[PDB]
């Protein structure tokens, strides 16, 4: 499974 | 970063035998690029463009491949255009037959 | 020892080119492409027959949701980074690479890394539970992400979720990932300007690792020998070529040796007339 990014940079 | 390009067939080639012509461009940035398989100075039909990828060093790469039957009387090449190149660069296939 | 890898990569581009998606997103098991998402299609599709066969609709819909989420955040990231670098327009890219490696089923590596315009930007250091700033412009990202305590969730993904999925995928694709395909090898020669250039080309091998050497007098000869590295075919197999420059008339003194998992003994090949 991919990971949903947790926060923008 | 300029593309590094190789042109090769799926199988070792022979006249009149069905095959696939590949053109692989790698090591480049930015990702925008034009890669075109050519026979006798005309684009080959039926070209397929593999999903763009990049390597562990972040540099981009693209494979283009087309089914073909190589002819002894013809010359095959890959034409590449990229922002790093002032003019299109043509890479010739060696049939090795 | 049984090694396996799961790697996800994604790219957001300001200038993909005419007709092309600005966001592309792919996954690899043991280096073999198995899923693809882009911003035009707005879903993940299979790229191997084993994931197509063994994954159900819930899997695809769940991955699609993640792809859409990541597309949205990377669009935002492109804007954030352009402002941080004081840049308008032009060509820019954000790239991510992350995943896990397992050895005899157990995790041995987990990574999560970003590049901006092709240069390292930030990486997770799972051991210290911090983020590295490769460049000064990444220091605000390090700060934000450390303050937000995201390391715990990322560590859990890399050590648990990623590993559990990689174990499942290796089961789904066990026969395909473990297969061997033998190279078809051809030696070819061309003379020009007083130099005989011999080529040894290996077509259609799997897996990817190979050694192709030119021998003379029984010995591997790297002097004047040049490898093109290992490049892909359309079909999940690989290609390589190695040349060596020789004196005209010396063709019969050279022999190409091919070492590959498919070949119980190395292949040996010479230049025919």
């Amino acid at each position: 499974s991919a990971l949903q990014a947790f926060r923008e940079v | 970063l300029t593309p590094k390009v190789q042109v090769y067939s799926r199988f070792p080639a022979s006249a009149g035998t069905k095959n696939v012509l590949n053109c692989f461009a790698a090591g480049f940035h930015p990702p925008k690029i034009s890669i075109t398989l050519m026979k006798d100075g005309v684009p080959m039909e039926g070209a397929q463009y593999s999903d763009m990828s990049f390597n562990d060093d972040w540099t981009f790469q693209r494979l283009v491949h087309a089914d073909f039957t190589p002819s002894s009387g013809s010359t095959y090449a890959c034409k590449v255009e990229h922002e790093t190149l002032k003019e299109p660069q043509v890479y010739k296939w060696d049939p090795e037959f | 020892m049984e090694l396996h890898t799961l790697r996800y990569i994604r790219t957001a581009m300001t200038d993909p080119g005419p007709g092309l998606p600005w966001y592309v997103d792919v996954g690899y098991v043991d280096g073999e492409l198995f899923v693809h998402y882009n911003s035009t299609a707005r879903r993940y599709v299979p790229r191997t027959e084993w994931i197509a066969a063994k994954a159900d609709q819930q899997y695809w819909d769940g991955q699609t949701q993640i792809g859409q989420g990541n597309e949205q955040i990377d669009r935002e990231n492109l804007g954030i980074l352009q402002r941080r670098y004081n840049q308008t327009g032009g060509s820019h890219t954000v790239q991510w690479m992350y995943g896990c490696d397992i050895l005899e089923g157990g995790p041995i590596r987990g990574y999560y890394q970003m590049a901006y315009d092709g240069r390292d930007f930030t990486a997770f250091d799972k051991g210290t539970m911090t983020f590295t700033a490769a460049v000064p412009e990444a220091v605000p990202t390090k700060r934000k992400w450390e303050e937000g305590d995201y390391a715990e969730g990322l560590k859990q993904y890399l050590e648990e979720t990623c590993v559990e999925w990689l174990r499942r995928y290796v089961e789904y694709g066990k026969a395909e990932l473990g297969r061997r395909e033998r190279p078809e090898v051809r030696v070819w020669g061309k003379e020009a300007d007083g130099i005989l250039t011999l080529s040894c080309r290996a077509h259609g091998f799997y897996p990817r690792p190979i050694v192709v050497s030119w021998l003379k007098d029984g010995a591997v000869r790297g002097q004047d020998a040049h490898s093109g590295g290992i490049v892909p075919n359309g079909d999940g197999t690989y290609h390589t070529w190695v040349t060596i420059d020789a004196q005209p008339g010396d063709g019969d003194k050279y022999q190409c040796r091919v070492e590959h998992a498919s070949l119980p003994q190395p292949g040996l090949y010479s230049w025919e007339p």
